[PDB]
RNA sequence: GCUAGUAGGUGGGGUAACGGCUCACCUAGGCGACGAUCCCUAGCUGGUCUGAGAGGAUGACCAGCCACACUGGAACUGAGA
RNA sequence: CCGCAGAAGAAGCACCGGCUAACUCCGUGCCAGCAGCCGCGGUAAUACGGAGGGUGCAAGCGUUAAUCGGAAUUACUGGGCGUAAAGCGCACGCAGGCGGUUUGUUAAGUCAGAUGUGAAAUCCCCGGGCUCAACCUGGGAACUGCAUCUGAUACUGGCAA
């Protein structure tokens, strides 16, 4: 089946999109610790209406935008 | 059967008034295909004699196996000064590993084939006083006893 | 190198004799062995540890021919079965064509042992070869050729194998000189000279 | 330091350096002479010692000690630098050796002929 | 009181062991209780035993051959700011080759030896010969 | 571009030949796509020194691919 | 400390195809110490060497990838430059 | 592959004070020079030079440069901080790291399994082919890894109480 991937909106305001900043768990190589290596993606909403830790569904297709190649693809929850 | 031989063997300066004061000591190997313990000292006036009563004194005491075929089970650690030494297990088709003071020392406590090597520096003189430390940390049947019978 | 000199006057320093000139001679026969190969450039005394150490691994390196190289190469592929290394090692050092000769009686002397070999008068099977290692091993078949029935040098070695007692592991045929290498040598019997845990320590680093 | 602190900052790592003085790009490399000079080395019980002034390409024009027995160079001379050193002058990063250009094989050591160039000789 | 519990746990043993105490008590945990079978059934502890107060709080008694129960091996291996895993083979190759090492499996507790062959990986906390 | 190919993988003269589907793009000793044989000209009796398969040589010649001369000839002395 | 097709949105246009690739308009955003921006140096990889291992070092021949052809720039035909 | 004479045409290079196996006699005399380091030599030098001898390697031998090893002496494996090198002069505190105890939930971390993939070459395991060996080569395992698919819920984390 398919891929959607837990972000976390945290940055909206510009007009159909939101800036998501997804925390998965990265460790280290050598010290063999891990930790939270955040990276923003750029995400499209059909509509903004996000804010702050808004866990979403995103996923990889086709840009429509440039550094664009994510979609949302449902709302799990706000917290706006 | 007894085993003995050297180590060192050296001679000693003090001084008294003006003296240079040289007196032959020296460092000896104990076992008897069990390990034994004691390496003592024996001032001398000549070479022969400095290892002579070294050996002597070098007999005194013994200290017991841990291994079983040739070999110890387990491995274990100790520590005298900088002179770290480890060992661990060394399967059979194998010689007598490491060279170092831990050379003659493993051979005479009965083992031929066990894997050795010594961490920090290596100072002859307690490397010997690291490696009885070994003797006293052993993973033998009666340790198996120890958990099953206690 | 493959020496070329004086065979003998080893003998005086290495305190044993393995073999130099054997046929009429050994130990203090018409020669001066048991010495010190100087005059004072080397003489008798206490001996070095060290000494010890390096000249037991040239005397079981030496009885076979092997340079430096093909020794420890012996050893890497010993180090690198997971039978036994002691063993393995002297197993791999018997596989030379030209100490296997010796031990079927061609050759009264190691060093013409393979002096045969050299000229064509040697051969395996049916392949001829001039080559003085090879590949040896169970039930093969060591051949003498047919101008090698004619030598009168190859005859002349036969009264010493008469006086030696010749491996079990092999036949020995002498009478129409042949005798095959029927199976694994025996070192059960060979160890009686040779400690192969001190080597041992030494290669390891 | 605390696994914590080295997942921030891993062990710093030492550096390469050599007794020449860059590490240079040849075993033997050939260098112009500037002059030939002679300290006495140091205490002064220790007997003199022939030093030069290189005219390297590299404009090094450090100072290389020159074996063998005396020698018969002129001051421009271009001269192949072992780069040993000898440990009883100060501040030396190179040597000299000999056989080849300018330097060639000193009288009476047919002995040492892998050293200083002297070929076998043909008694 | 405790940030790490079982650190805690092991130290007020060790340092209460060679000074041959009768029993020491620290405060209990799920795991403080789950630990202490091996314990017991090797032969260290006669039992042990958890008073549910104010808190629980695990007085286990302190058993000894003869004046010793000395263990040769310890470790804080996961425990905060260093929790890490192994899976089911790679669980440690102890002393003895019957030694002990306290692994938190996927359903419950156990040890090294039933743990491999168990199928189950886990996080060892420590190591025992 | 590939073809079905001969391709060296002896030393100095020795002829060990491998049967490669390889390309002309790169070369014959270059990028493989596949082995699919092995070839003795000199036919030895090694252990496996002549393989060519059934499977691969009636595969991808099916969406065409063409052999050597040997090969040819050889289809009917394996009696494939 | 950084950023004006800069960040994004509409609608146009363009590519074999997805894309500010490009534009007109609109919004005024975007990025940054989880190290932006800038500065030094370097073709990259399978692998290679060494080493008990971990690791470090390294990228020769051989294979794969990428890039370059007096310098710079530019377009043509074509599935392909 | 056969024949043809005739030992014929075929040994050298470094080193021998200690680390390090391997010295004597002369000449020199802190000069000459030697020397990886520790260090040699002041006229009875196992250390300098020659000779004699001895030692190790051998169609090579020795020197240098260079990289890793030894060196656990940058240390995850595998390091210290009273005085040996190291604890801010002392508090406060933002980010960060860290979280007593019990229950419910989740399954992200985590554990299990499955599936792709992890190029050829290379390693190894087993095994062959060249007169041997070098070299050539087959098949198996490795391909430590990653993503995907489904389960598990002890621990770690989230959520709730």
């Amino acid at each position: 089946k398919i891929r959607t991937l837990q972000g976390r909106v945290v940055s909206d305001k510009m007009e159909k999109s939101i800036v998501v900043a997804i925390e998965r768990f990265v460790k280290h190589p050598i010290y063999g610790k891990f930790i939270k290596r955040t990276t923003k993606l750029h995400v499209h909403d059909e509509n903004n209406e996000c804010g702050i830790g808004d866990v979403v569904e995103i996923r990889e297709c086709r840009p429509l935008s440039k550094t664009k190649s994510w979609t949302l693809v449902r709302v799990v929850e706000k917290a706006v | 059967e007894l085993q003995e031989k050297l180590i060192a063997v050296n001679r000693v300066s003090k001084t008294v008034k003006g003296g240079r004061i040289f007196s032959f000591t020296a460092l000896t190997v104990v076992g008897d295909g069990n390990g034994r313990v004691g390496f003592g000292y024996g001032k001398a006036r000549e070479v022969p004699a400095a290892i002579q009563k070294a050996m002597e004194k070098a007999r005194r005491n013994m200290i017991n196996v841990a291994l079983n075929n040739g070999t110890l089970q387990h491995p274990v650690k100790g520590v005298h000064t900088g002179s770290r030494v480890f060992m661990q297990p060394a399967s059979e088709g194998t010689g007598i590993i490491a060279g170092g003071a831990m050379r003659a020392v493993l051979e005479v406590a009965g083992v031929h084939n066990v894997l050795a090597k010594a961490y920090g520096s290596t100072n002859p003189i307690n490397v010997v006083r690291a490696t009885i430390d070994g003797l006293e940390n052993m993973n033998s049947p009666e340790m198996v006893a120890a958990k099953r019978g206690k | 190198a493959r020496y070329l000199g004086p065979k003998l006057k080893l003998s005086r320093r290495e305190g044993t004799d393995l073999f130099l000139k054997s046929g009429v001679r050994a130990i203090d026969t018409k020669c001066k062995i048991e010495q010190a190969p100087g005059q004072h450039g080397a003489r008798k005394p206490r001996l070095s540890d060290y000494g010890v150490q390096l000249r037991e691994k040239q005397k079981v390196r030496r009885i076979y021919g092997v340079l430096e190289r093909q020794f420890r190469n012996y050893y890497k592929e010993a180090a690198r079965l997971k039978g036994n290394t002691g063993e393995n090692l002297l197993a791999l050092l018997e596989g030379r064509l030209d100490n296997v000769v010796y031990r079927m009686g061609f050759g009264a002397t190691r060093a013409e042992a393979r002096q045969l070999v050299s000229h064509k008068a040697i051969m395996v099977n049916g392949r001829v070869v001039n080559i003085a290692s090879y590949q040896v091993s169970p039930n093969d078949v060591v051949s003498i050729r047919e101008k090698a029935k004619k030598q009168s040098r190859v005859k002349a070695a036969l009264e010493l194998a008469e006086q030696r007692e010749k491996p079990t592991w092999l036949e020995v045929d002498a009478g129409k000189m042949e005798g095959t290498f029927k199976r694994k040598p025996e070192r059960s019997d060979l160890s009686a000279d040779i400690n192969e845990h001190l080597i041992v320590e030494l290669y390891s680093k | 330091a605390t696994v914590n602190q080295l997942v921030r900052k891993p062990r710093a790592r030492k550096v390469a350096k050599s007794n020449v003085p860059a590490l240079e790009a040849c075993p033997q490399k050939r260098g112009v002479c500037t002059r030939v000079y002679t300290t006495t080395p140091k205490k002064p019980n220790s007997a003199l010692r022939k030093v030069c002034r290189v005219r390297l390409t590299n404009g090094f024009e450090v100072t290389s000690y020159i074996g063998g027995e005396g020698h018969n160079l002129q001051e421009h001379s271009v001269i192949l630098i072992r780069g040993g050193r000898v440990k009883d002058l100060p501040g030396v990063r190179y040597h000299t050796v000999r056989g080849a250009l300018d330097c060639s094989g000193v009288k009476d050591r047919k002995q040492a002929r892998s050293k200083y160039g002297v070929k076998r000789p043909k008694a | 009181s405790m940030q790490d519990p079982i650190a805690d746990m092991l130290t007020r043993i060790r340092n209460g062991q060679a000074a041959n105490k009768a029993a020491v008590t620290m405060p209990s945990s799920k795991l403080k209780v789950a630990i202490a079978n091996v314990l017991k059934e090797e032969g260290f502890i006669e039992d042990f035993k958890v008073e549910g107060d104010t808190k629980p709080e695990l007085e286990l008694t302190l058993k000894y051959f003869q004046g010793k129960a000395v263990v040769e091996s310890i470790q804080r291996v996961s425990r905060p700011g260093l929790r890490i895993y192994k899976r089911k083979d790679e669980l440690p190759k102890v002393m003895a080759g019957l030694g002990i090492a306290v692994v938190s499996t996927s359903k419950g507790v156990m040890t090294d030896r039933a743990a491999r062959q168990a199928g189950l990986g886990g996080e060892i906390i420590c190591y025992v010969a | 571009m590939v073809t079905i190919r001969l391709a060296r993988h002896g030393a100095k003269k020795r002829p060990f030949y491998q049967v490669v589907v390889a390309d002309s793009r790169n070369a014959r000793n270059g990028r493989f796509i596949e082995r699919v044989g092995f070839f003795n000209p000199i036919a030895s009796e090694k252990e496996e020194g002549t393989r060519l398969d059934l499977d691969r040589i009636a595969h991808w010649v099916g969406q065409g691919a063409t052999i050597s001369d040997r090969v040819a000839a050889l289809i009917k002395e394996v009696n494939k």
